[PDB]
């Protein structure tokens, strides 16, 4: 009982875990990276 | 036969060799007819080999069951044996009993002094299609390999919660019709694989009103095997429980017969890696 | 103009009056009009992304002969 | 003929007494060597049949490309080209223009057929034996190199009974048996 | 597996964990052997061998 | 297939499943049985004559079938192939039996 | 401490309760997975005729190179009329005959 | 697409053909100088003979 238990706990936290900091990841990819490109966007001007 | 069987084995596994090498053809060939359908430009690859389009010309006119399976799926019906280990005890035998009755248009064979190749050459002679082997712990049996025979694979699974129709009670005789069969979540390519290899033993086309079903259902790798009875009344469908009931879980399942083991495996349970436990049909 | 039904019938109206109501949808069109026809599209889409060196190769053909067959077609 | 000087190459550079065009840079000649063919005029035969299926598959491929009598006689030629090993898949279309071929035709004579189930050493070798009466398909024996060994039809590739070379392959491994005469 | 256990109880209270030898061959514990106390059988990637420590990290 | 000789018709036309051809046949002496045997198939086709379905095919040969006969009697039937075997078969009446004299 | 695999499920009411009530979905909206048993234009059609001639001919000098070894072709319900006539008719030229029936029966009359 | 056979020249259009044919050769021709397009008027005749068969 205590090895289902244990298991599945386990499974659900690295699940959990894998999402959060996928999720971190392309959030500072995505809202900075335009950032990023919009400023070397508008530095080809010059 | 030897020989006609060894090298039809051959020029198969040469075709299907050929087909995963030369898939990209398939594919890019795929591309140029939607490039025909929707007017869109072709790719550099695509567009600068001159031999793949004047060969597109001739191959404009190109296009469930496996490569196993496939040339007698419907056509004719099966012919299984189903044999134990060796010198098998009693409840072995009775369960071995049980098996023969579960599946249609399959006999029993004593087991005893049959060596594994030449029982597997008498067999592929003879004209059956799969083989049952039952192995067994006090009693208890432990596992069934099923074999099917024209080079085909075998599929090999432990049993687990196994409770018998001999064990329970005289609640009277089987059925023996044709059944209906259910197969809940079998989801991945291995779950079609495995759904295949168990459905092709059972008669094509019972009735429409053939009383007896039984269910593989998946639950985490673990196919519950139960078999029913039913009747339908006015406001349900009853349900009464007969035959043997256990769980399977497949370990093996190679593609060749039961003797050799030199057979490519197709897959097999990959037990002490270290992300074991964190996925189904891994 | 994205219409491409019609637009492969008018650019193909040539070919198809040559190698003859009429037909001029495809599984409906017999031989070497279907030919000439496959292979025009395979060009029309092919010469977008492919090299001109290597889209529209020319046969082989000798020097005294194909010149006189540019004259005459020129005449 | 003489190796000519370079006035005399430069005024006459199309003479040839060996290679011709009407030779097809003698590929008949090149592909009997390789499989070991007697008479001059197998190649041509054989040209004449790739002839014929690359001329029904051009005219068949000539037709739209989603009727039913098109792809039915395409898959049914190609089934056939297989099973008689001329075609070595059923796979692909292009094949019964690319990859139909005297040589395909003629690596289905009996001697290449021998040479590549071991049977002999090499091809001139299987062209031998059965000219010397020792292979027979099936029960009746066979004494022709020209002949055309369908993929079913192989499997009955054997010696005769009474072959000396049976008797040393059976000598060799010392398993041979006296009393069926080999 | 000889002495990490004194008791088939022990065993029993430990079934299949992961355990491994020394050379990083991954292993698990099956079921307790009667006669012998705590020793028990263990299914393990490949042959061990008679010089290795089998471990069974716990915390 | 079977040929009326009263008013010249082929009434009756069996094929198998696989795409064979056939070398020896072999018929009842109460006709209701045809039987054939190809030379690249290894089993034998049992046909019903009065129905027109494939009635059985007998397997257990290792080798082309080369020739079939019925017993004009007793209607055993019997097979020979390349196999170096003769072989027996009891097809009438719940035996299913066969017989292989090598 | 960790475990490398789940253990086998213990079947209980609960399980069985469930799957039976999974097999009653199935089994009332008859969810089986069984196993199933088993003119045109003038152009075109003289496209098709000389293809046919040039299959036919191609098939003949195939089978007589294969040695008559060969594949049949697959399968063709044809539709036969026959005219009824006597079967003296149906004959070869020679002085005898073999019978003098009428080619169709009386319940073909 | 009309059967016809048709001849711009000058500041006129000759035309060969079927009577149906011709009728729709003067429609598409005074209307494409009129300002609409004369590829309208072979998409409808593509539109109509497939509506027609």
């Amino acid at each position: 009982f205590e090895a289902r238990q244990r298991i599945e706990e386990k499974n659900k936290e690295s699940s959990d875990y894998h999402a959060k900091m996928a999720h971190i990841v392309n959030t500072i990819n995505t809202e900075e990276g335009a950032e990023k490109n919009k400023y070397e966007r508008e530095r080809k001007l010059r | 036969m030897l020989r006609r069987q060894a090298r039809e084995r051959r020029e198969y596994l040469y075709r299907k060799a050929q087909e995963l090498q030369d898939s990209q053809l398939q594919q890019k060939r795929q591309i140029i007819k939607q490039a025909l359908a929707q007017g869109k430009p072709l790719p550099k690859e695509l567009a600068e080999d001159e031999s793949l389009q004047k060969d597109f010309r001739y191959d404009q006119s190109l296009k469930q069951v496996d490569d196993e399976y496939a040339a007698t799926s419907g056509i004719m019906d099966p012919r299984i044996i189903v044999t134990t280990s060796r010198d098998p005890s009693t409840r072995l035998s009775q369960f071995a009993k049980e098996i023969k009755l579960l599946f249609p248009n399959a006999v029993r064979l004593n087991r005893g002094n049959y060596v594994m190749p030449n029982l597997v050459d008498a067999c592929k002679k003879s004209g059956t299609t799969d083989l049952v082997v039952l192995h067994e712990h006090r009693g208890v049996p432990t596992s069934l390999t099923i074999s099917h025979f024209p080079h085909g694979p075998t599929a090999q699974f432990s049993l687990h919660n196994v409770v018998m129709r001999h064990d329970i009670i005289n609640a009277g005789n089987q059925s023996e019709v044709n059944p209906h069969l259910i197969f809940d979540n079998f989801t991945t390519a291995l779950g079609k694989r495995v759904v295949c290899i168990l459905k092709h033993l059972f008669n094509a086309g019972p009735k429409k009103d053939s009383e007896r079903v039984i269910t593989f259902a998946n639950r985490g790798d673990f196919i519950s095997v139960r078999q029913h009875v039913y009747v339908r009344t006015r406001e349900g469908v009853e349900i009464a429980e007969v035959g043997p009931r256990f769980e399977m879980r497949l370990f093996e399942l190679r593609l060749g017969t039961l003797e050799n083991k030199d057979a490519d495996v197709e897959w097999q349970l990959r037990r002490f890696i270290r992300t074991a436990n964190k996925k189904d049909y891994l | 103009q994205n219409d491409l039904e019609l637009q492969q019938f008018l650019r193909e109206s040539h070919l198809l009056s040559a190698f003859n109501g009429i037909v001029y949808q495809d599984d409906q069109v017999i031989g070497k009009a279907r030919s000439r026809t496959l292979e025009m599209r395979l060009n029309r889409l092919s010469r977008v992304n492919g090299h001109q060196d290597k889209i529209n190769k020319l046969e082989k053909v000798p020097m005294h002969i194909r010149r006189g067959m540019i004259d005459k077609h020129v005449k | 003929v003489r190796k000519l000087k370079h006035h005399e190459q430069k005024l006459l550079k199309k003479v040839d007494f060996l290679e011709w065009k009407q030779d097809q840079g003698h590929r008949d000649t090149q592909v009997m060597r390789t499989y070991h063919i007697q008479n001059r005029e197998d190649y041509h035969k054989y040209n004449r049949i790739c002839g014929d299926i690359r001329r029904l598959a051009n005219k068949l491929s000539l037709l739209p490309p989603t009727d039913p009598f098109r792809r039915k006689h395409e898959q049914l030629l190609l089934d056939k080209l297989y099973a008689m090993g001329v075609l070595t898949t059923k796979s692909k279309i292009s094949d019964l223009e690319n990859k139909v071929t005297v040589s395909a035709i003629c690596r289905r004579r009996l001697p290449v057929i021998m040479h590549r189930l071991k049977m002999a050493e090499t091809i001139q070798d299987a062209v031998k034996f059965i000219e010397q009466g020792h292979v027979r398909v099936g029960p009746n024996l066979i004494n022709d190199p020209a002949y055309l060994v369908t993929r079913n039809m192989e499997d009955y590739v054997t010696w005769v009974d009474n072959s000396k070379i049976k008797k040393t392959l059976l000598r060799y491994r010392n398993q041979i048996d006296d009393f069926d005469f080999s | 597996i000889k002495d990490m256990f004194s008791s088939a109880m022990e065993v029993a209270r430990f079934e299949g964990a992961q355990i491994k030898t020394v050379s990083g061959i991954r292993g698990e514990i099956k079921r307790a052997l009667s006669k012998p106390e705590g020793h028990y059988r263990a299914a393990f990637e490949d042959k061990i061998l008679m010089s290795d420590i089998v471990i069974l990290r716990s915390w | 297939r079977a040929w009326d000789l009263i008013r010249y018709r082929n009434f009756r036309t069996f094929t198998g499943t696989e795409r064979i051809q056939f070398n020896c046949l072999a018929v009842d002496p109460s006709g209701e049985v045809v039987c054939a045997g190809s030379l690249d198939n290894f089993d034998i086709h049992v046909w019903s004559v009065q129905t027109g379905q494939l009635l059985d095919a007998l397997s257990g040969h290792e080798g082309p079938v080369s020739c079939l006969s019925f017993s004009q009697e007793n209607s055993v039937l019997a097979s020979a192939s390349w196999d170096k075997t003769i072989r027996i078969w009891s097809i009438f009446g719940r035996s299913q039996q066969v017989e292989p004299i090598e | 401490f960790d475990r490398t695999a789940k253990p086998v499920p213990v079947i209980t009411s609960e399980v069985t309760e469930s799957l039976e009530d999974m097999i009653r979905r199935r089994i009332q909206d008859s969810n089986f997975d069984d196993l199933q048993r088993r003119a045109l234009s003038e152009e075109l059609q003289k496209a098709h005729s000389e293809i046919s001639e040039l299959y036919a001919n191609l098939v003949y000098k195939l089978d007589v190179l294969s040695s008559v070894h060969f594949v049949p072709k697959p399968a063709s319900t044809s539709l036969e009329i026959r005219v009824e006539t006597p079967t003296i008719s149906m004959e070869d030229a020679q002085p005898l005959y073999m019978s003098n029936a009428s080619s169709l029966a009386p319940q073909e009359i | 697409l009309t059967k016809c056979y048709i001849l711009v020249q000058g500041n006129t259009v000759s035309a060969m053909g079927p009577f149906k044919g011709l009728k729709e050769v003067r429609r598409v021709v005074e209307d494409c100088m009129k300002n609409i397009h004369p590829i309208y008027h072979i998409k409808e005749l593509m539109i109509k003979r497939e509506l027609a068969k």
